[PDB]
């Protein structure tokens, strides 16, 4: 509707609009499930590449800028598929960029001291960690108009943020099915170069391809330029 | 052993709690920053940037979208006839959805301040004529005709003298609620043909205007909320 | 920037001159001036090469004809000049590259023509196909001198509204008034020196928001000449 | 491969290379398992000599130096063989060098006050402790070109760091099978005399013997001195 | 009883958290330190130390490895013919794997700085001759022949005058990633026979050169990671 | 509510940890000391005998 009543006669706080508060708040970026046995769990481990272009809502927000630098905070919510918590010991290993990722439920990859791991019981309150600005360049960039050497067009490897190796501790397999929600919160934000906002459904994580057969108009349509 | 008691809240994870998690890599030194032009500090810096208004948002336009960025004026039009109209509803569906501003509102709940709509004539440098830009305040009645609109806040625009002109909406306010309705206090804008479109022999009998808007320094916003712009 | 009623000038640089009208209405990208890269350990044991020879002059690209149905054009930097003059062999034989730009856009039309050209610069101008997966070709991703034509100017061939491109260093050309634009562009990267061949720091766009119109019998194609001038262009050899 | 793209034009922080950060980070040095009954558990206790030359990765890093001094930190991760945690009470006793080690599941050795023990439930978060520089000499040494009195050649007893006696509390045996991972982290590091890095597979914990039948070349080989 | 609330993270063991565990032996006084020469404070102190490059890494050499530490030059070689070549890829497989530096890179991810390669002639004090050491920058084309290499950065080495000579690689960079590939920006080195090898009657017609490298004071490294040098 | 996180070690009893247990009898005043000859401060005092 449009109830033209109750007019706000007081200016609002500029803090609200500040990039800091715009890109604050923890948010779900990934959901991993390690049930006992079915399709992809006769293993007992998971390798999750820290991916931000996971949920379009977050992504479209970032894409508003060309280059962005920031620290991140991760929190691990874990419980069985039905919300129940059991006394199961877990291990989350952080595999830094350009570092060997577990391939087996017991790869030596899990013992490497340089790959920092965090231990926590399922009953323990959520595990929290802060992962810095791993990029080799002065800032992350959502766009790279060049080539890093074509199928590898626009791919910038200077953005790789690392991987998270989850799994249950113990020689044997875990008797429980797990499903953990990964929350991420950007700290210390800085953005440069503001660019036009997305106006076409996203079709790929790596590029800005759009369904050219169906190009949608940014604003709804009406009958006449005067019907209002 | 310092005597302490755990109070309510202990062990909870509040997706909006500002604390410090441990450093995953304490021995690491992040690639130091450098200088890069165009740093942004507050979204408003962007909202003060004029963007194109899709005033010609006609269902007939959806297949040839470019057309929606501008609207036409011709000789055929008689003096005093309405050219176009649209309310100043940034956060609401319509023309504004194409502007950087209209968009960034969807990411917030409340907001208020002044806006400035600009009109730029692009016809041939040989044509003349006047248009009557008129603002109809919130709760006001929409101009009946060219004369009843001349008595309200307006601006006679001789595009034969200025190829561009700016209007300023004094104030608007939105207080978003659900039930979905907008406590949007906004006015309307009307373009009237003060005089007929004049052109000599050799010049196009149909010209175009591009409309652009943006917030003014007193425009603000509060309460974030993920938009309904994507799927 | 440049329009009717401005004292005509004659800017000369090197072995080249352009008769452009002096109009103190130039666009300065992100409020910055093109300067000489701040000390970085790489150019500490390998000082940067700054050819002021035949690299600092006025490059004029082959004019483009503008017809009633033209959809737009674009150029990638530094790709555009990579194949042109010493700016090419210099940018090629030298690993790293860094430079700012004076970008001049100019129409030539009668006072009986009408049209509106938007002229903006866009850092990291990546493009996307119509799709299934398929990264754009190499001929449209890095067009070089000739440039490429826009197919879907409404989304800028990148799924993003044209209606919002003014959030970038833009400049309007409204025949009815001015007839030429000018833009100062400072180097923009996540590192001081990048690769002059692989990466294109930004793209130049010239889109006709308001189509070109005239009454048959008048020149049907309007020329759009673009002149480019490098500012404080350095190169790292690493040898 | 060798993608000669993206050149790093900024010097990195010298802190990284600092011996402190090189030899930091906790790491798995031992894994003990005390299942209920099978081969070596009809007992119910374990004696682990604090051994650093356990994992070649750590060892090869140290061997880079001749003498080294440092404090250590130990953390005990315990759970059943399958990752499950039960309310089982544990006792870890630190048997200092030149001190009587448990020989039975109930040796008086477990009661000796001078052998500091730490108690903790299996549900309790991991137990952590710091064990100093126990050496009688000014520093530990990975090499001793002499004799400590030949089968005892190169053996330096001034390096003995102590033993850890693990076991479950209670007169009776524990109903649960345990498997605890021992992490160790060197604090306050100081190194002297840097020596050539290892280039032959390790064959013994106590010495630098190498398979002389198969001596491996430090760097891969190629066809011609010009094929590159 | 001080009011406190346990925040997320409570009870976790982060293999990289820098805290204080209790002292297992509080009454103990560690054997006090003494002074010992050759203390090391930063690995770089070691990387600036030249070590032998195995430039003669031939499959044919693996059974008589010593041979890999040096390469030969003889009269048979004609003037202008290539003697040897190898890129400056410290952290990467090849000749450098024998140097203290080449090794310590494997224990890190990124790195960059200047390197200096030295060449020491060992033939008899009666021989003369010149060699053309040439550096081919990153992304550059490998010398076609002695003349095309003389136009690039080089150094004519008359070992009849100096039994040793040093070249300096200006800069190199490695940014390690997986997919395993190296964003290694490195140049190549070529040794050309400027003049034929000259010797009088009584002196060996085949001499040897030993190559040695090391980082210069501006070489650095970051991000540790256990090597793949052992098994 | 002061934000705190329990680090490894929490709940352990280290037979060699020097802490303070609560006073079982806070209102009690121990029989004050007096002077007695032959006080010993360090075993070595005895080893020199």
């Amino acid at each position: 509707n449009l109830i033209e009543t109750r007019c706000v006669l007081n200016h609002h706080s500029t803090q609200e609009t500040a990039i800091g508060n715009f890109f604050s708040r923890a948010g779900l970026v990934s959901i991993i499930t390690m049930p006992t046995t079915g399709t992809q769990n006769t293993d007992g481990y998971v390798n999750w590449d820290i991916d931000l272009m996971g949920y379009a809502q977050l992504r479209r927000k970032c894409e508003l800028f060309t280059y962005m630098r920031f620290d991140a905070e991760f929190t691990f919510v874990v419980a069985k598929p039905n919300g129940e918590l059991v006394p199961q010991l877990l291990q989350y290993m952080y595999v830094p960029p350009g570092a060997p990722k577990p391939t087996s439920r017991d790869s030596f990859a899990w013992q490497t001291a340089t790959n920092p791991s965090v231990f926590v019981k399922m009953t323990d309150p959520p595990a929290q960690v802060s992962v810095p600005f791993m990029s080799p360049a002065s800032a992350y960039q959502w766009f790279y108009d060049g080539y890093p050497t074509d199928l590898d067009y626009g791919q910038c490897p200077n953005n790789m943020m690392g991987t998270f190796s989850i799994r249950t501790v113990g020689i044997e397999k875990s008797p429980h099915s797990i499903t953990l929600r990964v929350y991420m919160r950007i700290k210390h934000v800085r953005a440069w170069i503001p660019r036009p906002l997305r106006n076409q459904p996203y079709l790929f994580k790596t590029n800005p391809n759009y369904k050219g057969n169906d190009i949608k108009c940014t604003s709804t349509s009406r009958d006449k330029i005067t019907t209002l | 052993g310092i005597p302490t008691e755990l109070k309510p809240g202990t062990n909870q994870f509040l997706t909006t709690d500002d604390g410090v998690s441990a450093p995953i890599l304490p021995g690491f030194h992040p690639t130091p920053p450098i200088h890069i032009p165009g740093e942004v500090h507050n979204l408003l810096e962007i909202c003060r940037v004029e963007t194109i208004l899709e005033v010609n948002n006609l269902k007939t336009n959806e297949t040839t979208p470019m057309q929606r960025l501008c609207f036409p004026v011709s000789v055929q039009s008689k003096t005093g006839e309405l050219c176009a109209a649209f309310r100043a509803d940034p956060g609401r569906d319509g023309p504004w959805q194409s502007t950087i501003l209209g968009q960034l509102c969807r990411y917030y709940t409340q907001w208020s301040g002044s806006l400035e709509v600009t009109f730029m004539f692009a016809g041939s440098f040989m044509a003349t004529g006047k248009m009557l830009i008129a603002y109809t305040p919130p709760g006001g009645n929409v101009p009946a005709d060219r004369i009843t609109a001349m008595l309200g806040t307006h601006v006679i625009w001789d595009f034969g003298l200025q190829s561009s002109v700016t209007l300023v909406v004094p104030w608007i306010s939105n207080t978003h609620y659900r039930a979905y309705f907008d406590y949007y206090t906004t006015g309307i804008i009307t373009i009237w043909y003060q005089t007929n479109y004049v052109v000599p022999i050799g010049a196009p009998t149909t010209a175009y205007i591009v409309a652009l808007a943006a917030a003014q320094d007193n425009f603000t916003m509060k309460l974030c909320k993920d938009t309904e712009d994507i799927e | 920037a440049c329009g009717y009623s401005d004292r005509v000038a004659q800017l000369t640089i090197g072995n080249s001159t352009i008769t452009t009208q002096e109009a103190a209405n130039i666009v300065i990208a992100y409020g910055e001036w093109p300067e000489y890269c701040p000390d970085t350990d790489a150019t500490a044991v390998d000082k940067p090469t700054r050819p002021d020879v035949s690299v600092n002059r006025f490059f004029t690209l082959d004019t483009k004809s503008w017809a009633k149905d033209s959809k737009g054009w674009y150029w990638k930097f530094p790709d555009v000049l990579t194949e042109v003059g010493v700016f090419g062999q210099n940018a090629q034989f030298h690993y790293l590259y860094r430079s700012g730009f004076c970008v001049h856009v100019q129409c030539n039309a009668s006072k009986f023509h009408q049209g509106a050209l938007l002229v903006a610069v866009l850092p990291e101008y990546v493009l996307g196909t119509i799709a299934e997966n398929s990264h754009p070709p190499y001929a449209t991703t890095q067009p070089g001198q000739v440039g490429a034509v826009l197919t879907h100017p409404y989304v800028l061939d990148a799924g993003i509204p044209l209606s919002q491109l003014t959030v970038c260093p833009h400049q309007w050309i409204n025949l009815r008034t001015n007839n030429c634009a000018t833009i100062i562009v400072p180097y923009m990267n996540t590192v001081p020196f990048d690769s002059a061949l692989n990466h294109c720091n930004f793209g130049l766009l010239v889109i006709p928001v308001v189509p070109l119109d005239f009454n048959t019998g008048a020149t049907s194609e309007i020329p759009i000449t673009v002149t480019i001038a490098p500012m404080c262009a350095e190169f790292a050899g690493l040898r």
